[PDB]
């Protein structure tokens, strides 16, 4: 009836600090629909965040790439933060340069 | 050298509304290409790839009004089934459907899809032979009692077989640097000590199209599967797609450990240690 | 290019 969001959230090319990037939180196997996504940057939400249209796989689940640029620094710490029906409070992931 | 067009519909029921949300998006292989979504101002199929604006502007109305008809027909059927169902007025429900063709290496229709679901669960389905329908239950059977007589099965098979392939190859034809093409996966090798004794290696592959890849560990020659974590294939965002495996090893024997790296792009598999 | 709509359910 209802599947809960995997997530996870990345860099598009190996992260160096003062070189900027992409950072994406891909969203995947949730049902149904309506969902919340957000990128964190130090906790806030990042204001110009992009995605892409709603598809989903051969199971019925359905799938969205949130991303935005950015440049990783040492200090600064980044996050995806989902809410969905499936979820009793927001799943927040940490970024993880090496994963 | 393989490609596809895809198209994806989800119609979700508003208790508020009436009109239900509905979106709909066009791929060609791993691309989305065109989008409506009638929750936007334009109330127009728009583009969403760079090489999909060379199309004209008979191009869009056709578009805009398929899917604006689409639309139309999933809200009939979401009060068909609500009937079928024996459900409330008051719930939110969900039809989805997925269309498209495959074509090989030669360019020929290789394989056609067509299947459709029902607060995601499968619900009708069009068979592999693309001449016959798969109802999950007895509501889907009355649907498919309703196709059978209005040879719904043949018109879909004529689609695949048909425009689909050769719009697939005139969009093809229309994608230069946009158009993702064959792309080998670019591969490292990470290493973590954990403790006095056990370290991770992590086996990278970025920046490869298609997204079919398989990342195996080998130690001493044979498989190794314990103590190993594989990340679902990821998109990049470029079109290109990611993928990472580990395993945990004793530290210092990580030579026995080789990833092993397969994909299409690749004369060979790739090997790897740190 | 799309298929036109699907035969109502």
């Amino acid at each position: 009836i209802q599947r809960t969001p995997k997530i996870q959230v990345y860099s598009r090319h190996p992260a160096e600090n003062g070189k900027s990037n992409f950072l994406n939180c891909y969203v995947s196997g949730f049902h149904p629909s309506d969902i919340e996504v957000d990128l964190l940057k130090n906790g806030e939400r990042i204001e110009k965040v992009e995605h892409s249209d709603l598809s989903f796989s051969k199971d019925w689940s359905f799938y969205l790439l949130y991303y935005t640029e950015f440049t990783p620094t040492e200090k600064d710490e980044y996050a995806c933060r989902v809410n969905h029906v499936t979820l009793s409070q927001p799943k927040i992931v940490k970024w993880d340069r090496d994963m | 050298g393989s490609h596809s067009m895809r198209y994806f519909y989800t119609s979700v029921s508003r208790p508020g509304r009436g009109e239900p949300r509905f979106i709909a998006v066009g791929y060609v292989d791993d691309t989305q290409f065109v989008r409506f979504d009638s929750d936007a101002a334009s109330q127009r199929m728009e583009p969403r790839a760079p090489w999909i604006e060379q199309e004209g502007p008979e191009y869009w109305d056709q578009e805009t009004r398929n899917v604006k008809a689409q639309s139309q027909t999933d809200r009939v059927d979401l009060g068909t089934l609500r009937g079928y169902y024996n459900q409330s007025e008051d719930g939110s429900h969900t039809i989805q459907i997925m269309y498209g063709c495959d074509v090989g290496p030669d360019g020929r229709f290789l394989r056609g899809y067509r299947q459709d679901a029902y607060d995601g669960k499968d619900y009708i389905a069009l068979n592999e032979d693309l001449r016959s329908w798969t109802a999950a239950d007895m509501a889907a059977q009355i649907t498919k009692r309703k196709w059978e007589a209005a040879h719904a099965a043949e018109q879909q098979r004529a689609y695949l077989e048909g425009r689909c392939v050769e719009w697939l190859r005139r969009y093809l034809e229309n994608g230069k640097e946009t158009l993702q093409r064959t792309d080998p996966p670019k591969t490292h090798m990470t290493h973590h000590p954990i403790s006095d004794h056990e370290a991770t290696l992590r086996c990278w592959a970025l920046g490869f199209y298609p997204a079919e890849i398989t990342l195996t560990w080998q130690r001493d020659g044979e498989d190794q599967t314990q103590d190993t974590e594989l990340v679902e294939t990821r998109p990049a965002g470029d079109g290109t797609f990611q993928k990472w495996a580990a395993v945990v090893v004793p530290s210092g024997e990580e030579q026995r450990y080789t990833c092993h790296v397969q994909h299409e792009g690749l004369p060979k598999p790739l090997t790897l240690r740190w | 290019k799309t298929f036109p709509p699907t035969e109502p359910k």
